[PDB]
């Protein structure tokens, strides 16, 4: 069935970061992974998500939020930084065992 | 912002003490009462429970040699306050504030001035309005009557309870039946603020898109809310139960569900 | 930083200014004022603390 | 040029044991920061009275 | 127990040579020969092949940046890559015993880098620096001037990156310059100290960027430019040559025996050059310090050779001359039927001294196992060295003077002179 | 196998002349060899109004000798395709050359001409003079070793150690032909001296043509003897050349060493090769697995840096040497001590366990080729006093651990005075006091 | 040589220097109290109560 393909798309409506236009990734808590992730990111997808995130700034400054047709949509939500993390998160960890050994 | 926020745990435990120990200057039924009941309570500490209190005291119970001390440290305590204030800006600072969406904010900074100094002005009279309302429209509706009554030895007040701002947490010291737990109780409701850093499982800062985090975070604040009022009613049923009850949320949401419902957000976004 | 006492938004105030602190290699005796002032300022409102319990 | 640089003498201050250029000055180390460290230790004893 | 093994050397479909030697040394230094390098560069990717060989500790597929590293450390092994005009060489060291493991890494390196755009753009600004330390030797400085002045393209290509395009060369371009020159068939696994079908065992059923020539370099065509550095320091520097011989060019060993009646290099510690003409010839010029010898290069479809001149400012004028008059008094048949018989053998010698390095051995192994396939004898490349008329060697003494000469000279040149003053 | 392809070394042959002088050599099946005289002489032998000579002599132990004068002396050599090369350092001193097996006797009889019959031309002389002073101009600007002179300036200042093995200005600029002479006359003798070779030389035919022009007979028992020296002091302290105008500054720290024949050495090289070594062009980078090489990358701490074991016969001198930028000295240096105490108080298995690897495939690469085996040879005997090969060096690297790496070190480093030499634009680095505290607690 | 051994033993590591001077406090109080006490009643022989105390001591 789609019992998880429901949730994930009702909590991702639930949450409402779609409404100031920005993307899961855009609201990730910058943490010391997160922070080497974005450094790797191409240039033309780190001034896009710099403006997102601008752009939401000052929204929310303002109280408002994008007219709904602008809402990202739950399947058109792009995961631009989540492959990098992924291994910045792999190396890390080798690094971290290896030490250890 | 763990350093900024822990001065700031030391602030509030600092201000706590100075609150307290400012109450009993008056020396009034409840100032003497309350003082008597809740600087015993380390009597239940093991071995050097005893000790310790009468050390406190000066003497065999709250008398002359309390009164002066507690004057002497209520004067010097806010000033403690203010320097250690000062930490706390100066931690803050190196990362600078956070803010409602919880994603860095470099990109939209604006200077300070006129900015916040003109919203802080317009926040402060807005509070101040109330404040002056209050104080001077309804003075006592605040204090308990009982502090209109020269403090008296041979008269144990009805009901002693502390001021409002600390009954959230008497509360949570009567719900434990046993001196010692209690007492532990009521320190770990402070000091459990000393944790909340390592308690933090979400994958973004604020609870800004966190709809679960919310109604969870409501709760706890509505659940603080029944622990004061548990406070200032007397131990008898049905309040007695309704006590416990809010106390075990308490630490419960905190310490459990809190960090818990985090986790789950987190499957749920697809992380 | 490597060393702590430098990075730190604290230790670095202490060790600025008590500890790597740049001192002329000639000062004399009559520089000790400063330090016994302070000393003895603390010394002055802990006595006097202790006093004013009283 | 460097070559034609050389250490001063020291015999004015050198404690008694390192006097000899032609003797381990190793041997007697361990009492000349013995006694040092002892005067230290001291110090700090009679400041924890 | 160990004893006298013999040299093999197999041949692969897709043309990977594989040479090897077991000398029971308690410690081995297998290789990657590669036919690649600053001469199959364009105008548009200059440098690419400098920054490819920075880029060696980088991720692969199978290794991270960090496991090469560690990995290579943990069992006191080494890597390294040294690379000329048209040759990229990738060899590893350690104890027989770990072999196997730094093997991995060594293929890794050659055959699976990921040239991850961060990687790659947080190295580049390396090459300032390794450029910078290396052209700390005006040695240095005038080759790269004078392959410039000698040739228009090919070989013309600097050995360092060129400033310019520091920071400008890209993951892609570094990608496209190993598809298209680290192919299989261009490629040998020469190996010291290991077992020859075990050195097989991992070429063959393991390296797999394959086939083809991929990318041919241009014809190296000749210029004869003069390139002068005015610069201010006391000493000059200065090279004049012309067209040499190539490698595997039998005009070759004339040349190589020319250099050596001239002289190349002192063999007495601050001693004086008596069978160096060149250096006697100078030396009766010019009364302060100096140095001269016989340069000689030889490529693949060409070649280099002349004299190196390092001298007082001053005096770059007559240590310049001397050392022209003493190459066409060469010429005039200024040789003695020793000369060229001490020449021979300095050489001899000189090439077998410089084996004796694991390294020097290695290097000499596989380079022939590359453009060749073969591993000519030491009698042979004997055989091959004396055998070489009094003739022969006045003969390329005249191609010297009369073919096109160019020069690149570096200093405070006020005092030297230009190549058409010779 | 490893193990095996060390037993299967060949073994180096050592017999005793009559006259004092030993002959050792290790046989391959080379066609070329390397073969020489290996002398216990050098700066330290000399004295405030000779220091200088050996050097000196140095210079001219080339430039002919008498039964065959310059021109002819370096046709000869040059004609027979042997390179000459020699050195001298501050207890060795050493000629040798490289050439064809084949001439390994022809050889023999031109070391023992240089060592025995040095021109030392009155004329050659003067014109070396002015040579040698320029050397040591160039010298000066070479800070890596303007430094080191310093070290041991202070390190051993006082002492015979103390000395720069070029020698003082005014010392060149009036050595006298004599001096030079006595020199060698007093040092070049037979007990002290060693012909050692490697390549595809016969022992015999060696030693053979050893007796042939080493035959020189001692009469009394004082010419068996070889002299024992007065021992140096060591010396907490430090000595800073300041010169702003300098691009980066140099530093160079250590303890006294163990010296030659202590056992600890071992260890102790197995010490240093856990810290390692650094410089800008290493690709390793902030992967590098030395700590100190890693902060050094992290932080821009440094061009470069080297540990050192420096021994002597008595004593040594064991630290390290790092170039910096004026403004990140002090971090460099701070966390250079930093891991000096990490080596007496936290070392892992992890790390000796590597630091060994590297150490056997240093000692390895240290025979790589004749000329650096003969240089082998030519110590081990003049300083254990016999050879010590690859498979025993190997055991007793293999026996270091851990606990043997703590206790070695905190033995020669804890808490120890260390002699300290500074030079260029030191003035972010100071105090000898801080320095010295840093001598203890990780 | 006890300048040696205490280095070793008590001064060498920072962890036995600090148990060195505490005990070694502890020990000094014990002894510096009861000399200096004594040495105080010595100069006042006969003029402190714990001296005239047998007097009137007498339950
Ligand atoms: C402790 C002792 C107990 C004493 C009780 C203290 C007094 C309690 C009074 C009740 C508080 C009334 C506050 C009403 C505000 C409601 C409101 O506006 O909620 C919505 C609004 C939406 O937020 P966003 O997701 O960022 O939306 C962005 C779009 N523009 O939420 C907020 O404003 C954020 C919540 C901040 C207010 C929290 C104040 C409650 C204080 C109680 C203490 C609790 C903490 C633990 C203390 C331990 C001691
Ligand atoms: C009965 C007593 C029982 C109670 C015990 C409590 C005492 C516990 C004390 C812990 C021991 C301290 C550990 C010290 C370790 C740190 C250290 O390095 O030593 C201190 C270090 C010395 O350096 P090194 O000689 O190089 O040491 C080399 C070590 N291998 O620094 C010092 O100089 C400190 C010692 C001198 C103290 C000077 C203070 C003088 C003040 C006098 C005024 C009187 C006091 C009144 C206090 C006012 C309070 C209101
Ligand atoms: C004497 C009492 C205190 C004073 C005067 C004080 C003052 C301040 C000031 C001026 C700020 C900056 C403006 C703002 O964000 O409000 C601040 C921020 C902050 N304070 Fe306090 N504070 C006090 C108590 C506390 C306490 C009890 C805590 C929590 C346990 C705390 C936690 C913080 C933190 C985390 C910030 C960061 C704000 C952000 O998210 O950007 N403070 N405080
Ligand atoms: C700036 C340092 C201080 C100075 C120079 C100072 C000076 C004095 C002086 C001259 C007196 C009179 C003493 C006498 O002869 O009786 C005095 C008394 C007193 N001081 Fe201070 N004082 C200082 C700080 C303090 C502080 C900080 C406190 C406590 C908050 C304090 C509390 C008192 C009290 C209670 C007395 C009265 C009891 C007495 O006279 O002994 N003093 N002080």
């Amino acid at each position: 069935g789609r019992l998880m393909d429901r949730i994930r798309k009702w909590y991702y409506n639930a949450a409402g970061f779609n409404k100031y236009g920005l993307m899961r990734d855009d609201t990730l808590y910058e943490d010391d992974d997160v922070k080497e992730a974005l450094k790797r990111l191409p240039e033309d997808l780190y001034n896009e998500r710099m403006f997102r995130i601008k752009r939401a700034l000052d929204l929310s400054l303002k109280h408002r939020i994008l007219p709904k047709e602008q809402w990202v949509k739950y399947e058109e939500d792009k995961p631009y930084l989540e492959p990098y993390l992924k291994e910045v998160i792999r190396e890390r960890l080798e690094r971290e065992a290896w030490n250890k050994k | 912002y763990k350093e900024t926020w822990n001065t700031g745990v030391i602030l509030l435990l600092t201000l706590m003490a100075t609150a307290f120990v400012g109450y009993v200057l008056p020396w009034g039924q409840m100032s003497f009462w309350g003082a008597t009941v809740i600087t015993n309570l380390f009597s239940a500490i093991p071995y050097i429970g005893h000790t310790l209190v009468e050390w406190a005291w000066g003497g065999f119970s709250v008398d002359n040699p309390t009164l002066t001390r507690f004057f002497a440290l209520h004067f010097l305590l806010p000033f403690a306050i203010a320097g250690i204030t000062i930490i706390h800006l100066t931690f803050l600072h190196e990362s600078g504030s956070n803010n409602p969406l919880g994603i860095s904010s470099d990109s939209d900074k604006i200077p300070f001035h006129p900015y916040y100094s003109f919203k802080d002005i317009l926040g402060l009279t807005l509070m101040l309005t109330p404040f002056l309302t209050l104080a001077l429209f309804s003075p006592n509706l605040l204090g308990d009557p009982e502090n209109f009554t020269p403090a008296n030895p041979l008269v144990t007040p009805p009901h002693i309870k502390p001021e409002w701002y600390f009954l959230f947490a008497y509360a949570i010291l009567r719900s434990i039946p046993n001196k010692l737990g209690g007492v532990l109780a009521l320190a770990a409701s402070v000091l459990i603020l000393f944790l909340i850093p390592f308690l933090h499982k979400s994958k973004q800062r604020t609870m800004t898109f966190r709809p679960l985090s919310q109604t969870l975070f409501w709760l706890l604040v509505a659940n603080l809310l029944i622990l004061t009022w548990i406070g200032s009613q007397p131990v008898e049923h049905p309040f007695i139960i309704i006590g416990q009850m809010a106390s075990l949320s308490y630490f419960t949401i905190l310490l459990i569900l809190f960090p818990t419902i985090g986790t789950l957000e987190n499957k749920m976004l697809n992380y | 930083a490597p060393n702590i006492r430098k990075s730190h938004p604290l230790l670095k105030m202490i060790n600025n200014s008590l500890i790597d602190l740049p001192a002329p290699s000639n000062i004399s005796a009559w520089w000790n004022f400063g330090s016994l002032l302070a000393v003895c300022l603390m010394t002055q409102i802990l006595t006097g603390l202790l006093l004013a319990m009283h | 040029v460097h070559n034609d640089v050389t250490v001063p003498d020291f015999s004015a201050y050198r404690r008694e044991d390192v006097m000899d250029a032609t003797t381990s000055s190793q041997t007697s180390s361990e009492d000349r920061k013995g006694f040092s460290y002892l005067v230290t230790a001291t110090a700090c004893v009679a400041t924890a009275y | 127990c160990p004893g006298a093994e013999d040299l093999e050397i197999t041949k692969l479909p897709n043309g990977l040579i594989i040479a090897s030697l077991e000398n029971f040394s308690p410690a081995s230094r297998i290789g990657v020969f590669i036919k690649a390098g600053s001469r199959y560069e364009t105008t548009a990717n200059l440098g690419t092949a400098h920054l490819l060989r920075l880029a060696s500790p980088l991720t692969t597929k199978g290794a991270s940046s960090f496991r090469i590293t560690r990995g290579i450390e943990a069992v006191g092994g080494s890597l390294s890559v040294y690379s000329t005009r048209e040759k990229m060489t990738y060899c590893v060291e350690c104890l027989r015993d770990h072999v196997d493991t730094v093997m991995e890494y060594l293929l890794n390196v050659t055959t699976a880098p990921e040239f991850r755009p961060w990687e790659v753009t947080d190295l580049q600004p390396q090459l300032k620096v390794d450029k910078a330390v290396a052209f700390q030797s005006p040695q240095v400085g005038v080759l790269e001037n004078l392959h410039a002045a000698a040739y228009k393209t090919a070989l013309a290509n600097p050995l360092y990156c060129p400033d310019y395009r520091i920071g400008k060369i890209t993951s892609e371009q570094l990608h496209h310059f190993v598809q298209n020159n680290f192919t299989s068939a261009r490629m040998a696994l020469v190996g010291i100290g290991v077992k020859h079908s075990d050195l097989k065992q991992v070429a063959e059923q393991f390296l797999n960027i394959r086939s083809g020539a991929g990318t041919s370099s241009a014809k190296a065509t000749y210029w004869g430019g003069e390139i002068r550095e005015q610069n201010g320091h006391s000493l000059v520097h200065a090279a004049v040559v012309t067209e040499g011989a190539a490698v595997g060019s039998a005009e070759a060993n004339a040349f190589s025996v020319l250099q050596h009646v001239l002289g190349a290099g002192p063999l007495i510690k601050r001693g004086s050059s008596v069978t160096s003409k060149l250096y006697q010839g100078v030396a009766k010029a010019t009364t302060q310090p100096f140095d001269a010898s016989a340069f000689n290069v030889n490529y693949s479809d060409s070649g280099l050779f002349g004299f190196y001149t390092i001298s007082q400012a001053a005096h770059a004028g007559e240590v310049i001359r001397a050392a022209m008059n003493q190459l066409k008094a060469a010429a005039q048949g200024g040789v003695t039927e020793e000369d060229v018989t001490k020449a021979k053998n300095q050489l001899k010698a000189t090439y077998l001294m410089s084996v004796e390095t694991a390294q020097g051995l290695l290097n000499e192994i596989g380079s022939e196992a590359l453009l060749s396939g073969t591993h000519t004898a030491p009698s042979v490349v004997a055989q091959k060295i004396d055998s070489v008329t009094s003739a022969d060697v006045v003969n390329a003494a005249k191609k010297f003077v009369s073919g096109k000469k160019s020069m690149a000279a570096s200093g405070d040149l006020g005092s030297t002179p230009f190549l058409d003053e010779l | 196998t490893y193990a095996q392809t060390l037993q299967n070394i060949p073994e180096t042959n050592v017999t005793t002349l009559d006259n004092g002088l030993r002959v050792a050599s290790e046989e391959s099946s080379q066609p070329t060899c390397t073969v020489g005289v290996w002398i216990g002489a050098g700066s330290r032998y000399e004295n405030e109004k000779n220091n200088g000579a050996g050097y000196f002599v140095e210079h001219l132990a080339f430039k002919g000798t008498k039964k065959r004068p310059c021109a002819a002396f370096e046709k000869e050599v040059e004609s027979m395709g042997a390179h000459f090369n020699g050195y001298t350092s501050r207890e060795q001193t050493a000629f040798y050359i490289k050439a064809l097996s084949k001439d390994m006797p022809k050889v023999v009889e031109l070391l023992a001409d240089v060592v025995q019959n040095c021109a030392l031309e009155e004329s050659q002389i003067e014109k070396e003079r002015g040579v040698i002073l320029q050397e040591l101009k160039e010298m000066d600007n070479d800070m890596t070793n303007v430094t080191f002179d310093y070290l041991h300036a202070t390190a051993f200042q006082g002492t015979a150690l103390a000395r720069t093995v070029e020698g003082t200005t005014e010392n060149i600029k009036h050595l006298t032909r004599a001096d030079l002479a006595s020199y060698i006359d007093t040092h070049f003798k037979a007990p002290r001296m060693v012909l050692a070779a490697a390549g595809g030389i016969s022992h015999k035919e060696l030693v053979d043509a050893a007796r042939q022009h080493f035959s020189g007979v001692s009469f009394t028992y004082k010419e068996d003897a070889v002299p024992i020296l007065p021992r140096c002091r060591f010396t907490g302290s430090e000595i800073r050349a300041r010169d702003d105008a300098l691009p980066v500054a140099h530093v160079a720290l250590a303890v006294e060493g163990p010296g030659w024949a202590d056992p600890d050495n071992v260890v102790l090289h197995v010490a240093n090769a856990i810290i390692g070594r650094y410089d800008r062009t290493f690709g390793g980078g902030k992967h590098l697995s030395s700590r100190l090489a890693a902060l050094a990358v992290e932080h821009k701490l440094c061009h470069s840096f080297q540990t050192f074991n420096t021994s002597y016969s008595d004593t040594g001198l064991f630290g390290f040497h790092f170039v910096a930028d004026p403004l990140s000295i002090d971090d460099m240096m701070f966390c250079a001590q930093g891991e000096w105490m990490r080596l007496c108080t936290s070392t892992t298995e992890s790390e000796v366990k590597r630091a060994k690897n590297h150490l056997r495939s240093a000692m390895v690469a240290q025979l790589d080729g004749t000329t650096p085996v003969c240089e082998t040879i030519g110590s081990h005997l003049l300083n254990y006093g016999r050879r010590i090969s690859l498979e025993e060096w190997d055991s007793r690297i293999s026996a270091v651990d851990a606990r043997m790496v703590r206790d070695v070190c905190s033995k020669y480093i804890y808490d120890k005075c260390p002699a300290l030499a500074a030079v260029g634009p030191i003035e972010q680095l100071l105090d000898y006091n801080r320095i010295r505290s840093g001598m203890y607690w990780i | 040589a006890l300048l040696r051994q205490a280095y070793s033993a008590l001064f060498r590591r920072t962890s036995t220097f600090a148990l060195t001077v505490v005990l070694g406090a502890v020990l000094f109080e014990r002894a510096f109290d009861q000399g200096a006490d004594a040495i105080f009643e010595h100069l006042n022989e006969g003029k402190l109560w714990k001296h005239i105390k047998h007097k009137y001591e007498a339950s």
